[PDB]
């Protein structure tokens, strides 16, 4: 139903920064929470950051203090400012969104690599 | 009342999820939303309660415990007043899941026991290990310890136990910290006995307690040990010899049989455990000696028949047809359960649902 377009990934040197962005399609009243999980070396994907339409944020412990998530007031677009990146932050970062009926939508993902 | 003597020193399951309310949902009436995760290993789990695609801020959870098969269970719950447009759910992440799982809230005369559960989880390069301990009388928890909590003391979790004075609480705290020191050593020892690096996370689980009959006489005693959810060493049913699981544990079995550890445990299990179970049953007899009968009901090419049992204590129950979902905590001390069976439409009278519970005069048979 919803399309999530991701961009902003790539390669960066240790200590560098990247800005991820995710834009939701469809109705503007069809998405509430948006954020990012990231692939672990194993099977699961861990929470990085997400934000409600009202601006409530929650971060994963391993990025607290370094990562910051924000949202555009008008459009359903979120931004993830990643600072002080380390090699252990290398992973595929999946954008996601929750409908107001608690339906989850997932993007393709964007590979982030730190030398 | 835990072991007074310091204890002698030395697989991945996915969670089952249930989302439900404490009481039947009535629009505009205060209630409680529950997410019961059970049967998972290891213990790391992320659980969220969702309201209209948004995280619920003030969510509480129960203290970690585990079952006979060593798998863990937890109850996440929060207060809420359901209204027309609101939609609720629960999200769970776990090492066994490719992506978090969402489960939506579908609105539409007996033995006694004392049990202590201990869980210790290593945190490589993150400080001390996590140590959690809980005490049970039958299906009612009454004490707890969490190394991450503020008090660093054994804390009450039932009304009757708060009677006890500082001498009791000082001792229990001294004892639990001793259980902690032992577990901390075993973690490093077992890491070496399994040739594991100092980089991974590992779990040690201990369980011991005693059973009494309706006459409060000793029936059975337990003492078991597990590493990463796998049996390591346990005391046999006779409390006089040990069962070693693999080659690594036999060294400990011989060190313990050399030090006659099973005699001190048997004395505790047969005597002290029984004596304090008796005192607990009397002190909280308004709670622990009650029986709440299940308020029973039934729900309905093929069709589905579901038998429902709600607000019953203790949890021991049997629902059988002539899909069974795990018994779950209501959050107020009672429990719930239902069973299901598929049926070609029309032949719904040739089936019956039988309910054997400790609080019912005689079995109940339910059919459409």
């Amino acid at each position: 139903e919803v399309k999530l377009v991701e961009s902003g990934g790539g390669l960066v040197q240790p200590g560098g920064s990247l800005r991820l962005s995710c834009a939701a399609s469809g109705s503007i009243f069809s998405i509430n929470t948006m954020g990012w999980y990231r692939q672990t070396p194993g099977k699961q994907r861990d929470l990085v950051a997400d934000i409600s339409s009202g601006g409530s944020t929650k971060y994963g412990d391993s990025v607290k203090g370094r990562f910051t998530i924000s949202r555009d007031n008008t459009k359903n677009t979120v931004y993830l400012q990643m600072n002080s990146l380390k090699p252990e932050d290398t992973a595929v970062y999946y954008c996601y969104g929750l409908s107001y009926s608690n339906d989850d939508y997932w993007g393709q993902g964007t590979q982030v690599t730190v030398s | 009342y835990m072991l007074d003597l310091q204890p002698e020193t030395t697989i991945q399951r996915t969670p089952k999820i249930q989302v439900y309310s404490r009481h039947p949902a009535e629009n505009g009436k205060s209630n409680f939303l529950n997410c019961y995760v059970s049967g998972f290993h290891p213990s790391d789990i992320e659980v969220d309660l969702l309201k209209n695609g948004e995280r619920i801020e003030k969510v509480e959870h129960s203290d970690l415990s585990f079952s006979k098969d060593w798998s863990f269970y937890l109850l996440y719950y929060t207060e809420f007043t359901p209204t027309e447009k609101d939609e609720y759910a629960c999200r769970v992440n776990h090492v066994t899941l490719s992506q978090p799982k969402i489960v939506k809230w579908d609105r539409d005369s007996g033995s006694h026991s004392m049990r202590y559960f201990f869980t210790s989880v290593s945190r490589p390069g993150r400080g001390e290990p996590r140590f959690i301990a809980v005490g049970y009388v039958d299906d009612t928890q009454f004490v707890r310890f969490d190394s991450d909590a503020a008090s660093q003391r054994m804390e009450p979790r039932a009304p009757w136990i708060e009677q006890e004075g500082p001498e009791y609480w000082d001792g229990e705290t001294r004892k639990v910290k001793a259980h902690s020191q032992t577990h901390r050593v075993d973690l490093g020892t077992l890491r070496g006995a399994y040739n594991q690096s100092e980089a991974g996370s590992h779990t040690v689980q201990r369980m011991y307690g005693c059973d009494v009959g309706s006459d409060w006489r000793f029936l059975r005693g337990y003492h078991q040990y597990a590493y990463d959810g796998k049996d390591y060493i346990a005391l046999k049913e006779d409390l006089r010899s040990w069962t070693a699981a693999d080659m690594a544990a036999q060294t400990t079995k011989h060190k313990w049989e050399a030090a006659h550890v099973a005699e001190q445990l048997r004395a505790y299990l047969e005597g002290t455990c029984v004596e304090w179970l008796r005192r607990y049953l009397e002190n909280g007899k308004e709670t622990l000696q009650r029986t709440d009968a299940p308020k029973t009901h039934m729900t309905h090419h093929e069709a589905t028949l579901r038998c429902w049992a709600l607000s019953f204590y203790p949890a021991e129950i049997t629902l059988t047809w002539q899909e069974l979902v795990e018994t779950r905590p209501a959050g107020d001390g009672t429990f719930q359960k239902w069973a299901a069976v598929v049926v070609p439409s029309g032949q719904e009278q040739r089936y019956t649902c039988h309910v054997q519970h400790e609080g019912l005069p005689k079995p109940l048979t339910l059919r459409w």
